[PDB]
RNA sequence: ACGGAAACGCUUUCUAGCUCGCUAUAAUUACCCA
């Protein structure tokens, strides 16, 4: 569960909470984790706030169900996303939805999972 | 009407990609016969859900299996015996070459599309193509592009084209004068998925 | 005498339009350059404002004799019709520009559309460095149409200006139709047709039967 | 003979309204033309002046034999329903429009509307120069309803002035119906729809059902 | 920290405060920071002063939410933003908004920051 | 047998007129990795 109290927060213990090149000390403290990577997981919930926004949640459920196989399936693929879904809790945080406004918020908590990737790094 | 307008033809000479920034993944499309079938993956994962096989894609999803024949969803279809694929999207047929171990092409792009799903070309594409040649043909705007050195030589310099509102000036701003509109939209019959190669 | 008639229009897009809009409170990756909507249905709006005002300036290239460079220097064409503030008898002129609401988003879910708006990405190019510069700006889409009323009044102030004015309002509606009403426009996102161009009394008498012969001629 | 009928009627409207209260020296980035608010509720009112003044300006141009300098030169068919000042006949002449405030926050809380009034970005471009200047002003949201009422009051013998006096009214509403009410007017923004027009008598003994007819 | 008194005049201290081009001796003494990325959060915090005059508390705390995720995304954007975001105690006085009377008080604390970036160059 | 009694600070009056959310801007670049 993320409230709108506390998401940054979880967000940005989340992000720090998070793995770091233990070797390569040459600019250290670089995670195993890329932007691109990181914005392409952004990208699956940039067309579903638009649409939290404008249409109603019985057209979206179908989406969000499929979400859920979208973020297994990054999770899947590279390892460093893999220690993000667990850490930040994506997959437990993404069934606990069941409205509007639990959508908005958890686009809002991946958004503030990027602004915290931006901020350290 | 000081508007004097202009048609430009545009013939394909190769294949040209423009836009969209999406990306089908490596499990998000289908091929049974000849054609690429992209389907609507929440209607595929819909109609699947209720075959109790949604955990079974789960898993499925992360199985990187060798022989990529078996990973490109076709194996999910024809392993579980799934013969209903009747889902929105579209088919665009296959080109017969990058070939045999056949249909085991990773990420597309999606080509730029409006609202219908008729595939178009924005006007904003051509008019940066334009711009490109305008910019190259003239020993005005050539010289001292590349300036401030700052960061690491950053950017353009953007005003070698003189542009803005520009307090106190009349407004001049010659690419606001060039106005490219967008194309009526083509159809997708005319989309095949080339590869790349360097 | 007293009258106010009432042009009707049906504004058809082509390559839609972009009427630049609200939210502050937007993303970090959605829709940045978001479209002016309805606060209750969420549809996409022509306000009346940047049709009144794409209007005058497309028209003040034609109608003005000296050089504008403010409204209020227009030439007692225009400031009757769109009002100066300057002019003691044009204040209040004689055109009222309602905004223009989504007529046809029934019959655009008979065509295959998922959402009344798209979203379209821009993307800068550096042209030294290459590097890109994204964003996502939102239009309506192409064949989305519009109701579009425009009223008139007649009072004996208009003497015998009524068909001057409806030349110059004919004018102006084909004039937009070369141009492009808000937006990027010079990168497509503009182009508008005016369908059922149809002029009606709805207060006092006033015979329309000669006003629709230079609206559909 | 004394009565005081009640015109209840429902402000609906479309292109919604501004109608400007304070133009004091707002905030750098905020509404530079606020709406006229309530102070408790914080919601829109269409205020009774906006509504008098409207409907005698629009009443004018139809119901003056001559074109009036200001309201003390407005014929007697709008003297008496607006009052005059400088006519001692038509002192407290006859109608109270009264403010509205707002029927449907429930309604449009029911539909998806985070705020009542909206805040409409726009601009200005220079002519010249093409430089643009913008502008933030708010607007009381498109399907709002206002619960308008007027009073007529049914004195010594207007008896026989109150039906062409109704005939008026009416007439008026559908002014406003045709015109704007407000702010900016000409740019979109106005758009009112006047919706069950219901005459009650309240006060006295008018008969309201030969009349209620009149007003459908 | 800032109360109902200096508030305003910590937000003068901050501009002066903050770090200009030494170089571009074209019009020099000009900051690194561009007025459109100040004026993107002002656009932010201009929305909550006008919605905190109308609406309750409660009801905007998911708005307020967000504003971290801003001052913190684009503090990682752009190395100017995040010491506007450092020497102007930003994301600390984040954490102290509490109620209307607080969040206005930010919140015409970032005109103030605005209002002198103006006045200076 | 109250310096008192009697007396609506009231009537009339649109926060209104003018104002394009606009200007520039190819969803692109690099070519590899186990």
């Amino acid at each position: 569960i993320l409230t709108d109290e506390n998401y940054v927060d979880i967000a940005e213990k989340a992000i720090l909470k998070l793995e770091r090149n233990t070797r390569n000390r040459k600019n250290p403290d670089a995670f195993f984790l890329t932007t691109s990577k990181l914005r392409n997981l952004l990208s699956l919930t940039s067309t579903l706030f638009d649409e939290s926004k404008v249409k109603e949640y019985d057209a979206l459920l179908d989406r969000i169900a499929y979400l859920r196989v979208q973020f297994v399936y990054q999770a899947g693929r590279e390892i460093a996303v893999k220690d993000l879904i667990e850490k930040a809790q994506i997959l437990e945080a993404l069934k606990e939805i069941k409205d509007r406004e639990t959508l908005q918020r958890f686009c809002r908590y991946m958004e503030a999972l990027v602004a915290y990737f931006k901020f350290y790094g | 009407n000081d508007y004097r307008t202009f048609k430009l033809s545009l013939l394909t000479l190769a294949p040209i990609h423009i836009g969209n920034g999406e990306k089908y993944t490596s499990r998000e499309f289908i091929y049974e016969n000849k054609k690429f079938y992209f389907p609507d993956m929440g209607k595929f994962y819909n109609k699947m859900v209720e075959k109790r096989l949604a955990e079974k894609f789960e898993a499925f999803l992360i199985q990187t299996r060798p022989n990529a024949r078996n990973n490109r969803l076709i194996s999910f279809l024809n392993d579980n015996r799934i013969a209903e694929r009747s889902f929105g999207g579209y088919s665009i047929s296959e080109t017969g070459l990058e070939s045999n171990s056949a249909g085991a092409i990773n990420e597309v792009n999606k080509f730029i599309r409006d609202a219908f799903g008729n595939p178009y070309i924005p006007g904003s594409s051509l008019k940066g193509a334009i711009r490109t040649i305008l910019m190259n043909t003239t020993p005005k705007w050539n010289n001292e592009n590349a300036v401030n050195d700052f960061g690491r030589f950053p950017k353009e310099n953007k005003n070698l084209i003189p542009w803005g509102p520009k307090k106190g000036k009349e407004y001049d701003d010659l690419f606001n004068a060039i106005r490219v509109s967008d194309s009526k939209p083509f159809d997708n019959k005319s989309l095949i998925l080339v590869q790349k190669w360097d | 005498t007293f009258a106010k008639i009432k042009f009707s229009a049906q504004i058809r897009l082509e390559t839609g339009l972009h009427i630049g809009g609200s939210d502050a409170f937007a993303a970090i990756g959605a829709i940045n350059s978001p479209v002016i909507k309805d606060p209750i249905t969420n549809l996409p709006i022509i306000p009346g404002s940047s049709l009144k005002g794409k209007m005058r300036t497309l028209l003040a290239k034609v109608y003005n004799e000296k050089v504008a460079e403010k409204p209020s220097d227009d030439s007692d064409i225009l400031s009757r019709l769109f009002g100066n503030s300057k002019d003691k008898r044009f204040k209040m002129g004689r055109l009222i520009f309602r905004d223009a609401f989504l007529s046809n988003a029934d019959e655009l879910d008979s065509l295959g559309v998922r959402s009344y708006t798209e979203v379209k990405f821009e993307n800068t190019i550096d042209r030294i460095t290459a590097e890109a510069n994204p964003r996502q700006i939102e239009r309506a889409i192409r064949n989305s149409t519009f109701d579009f009323e425009l009223i008139y009044e007649i009072t004996d102030e208009n003497e015998n200006q009524v068909e001057e004015d409806f030349k110059v309002i004919r004018d102006g509606l084909k004039l937009l139709e070369l141009d492009y009403l808000g937006g990027s426009g010079s990168r497509g996102y503009g182009k508008v047709a005016f369908e059922n161009l149809k002029a009606t009394t709805v207060f006092g008498n006033y015979d329309v039967k000669t006003l629709n012969e230079l609206l559909t001629a």
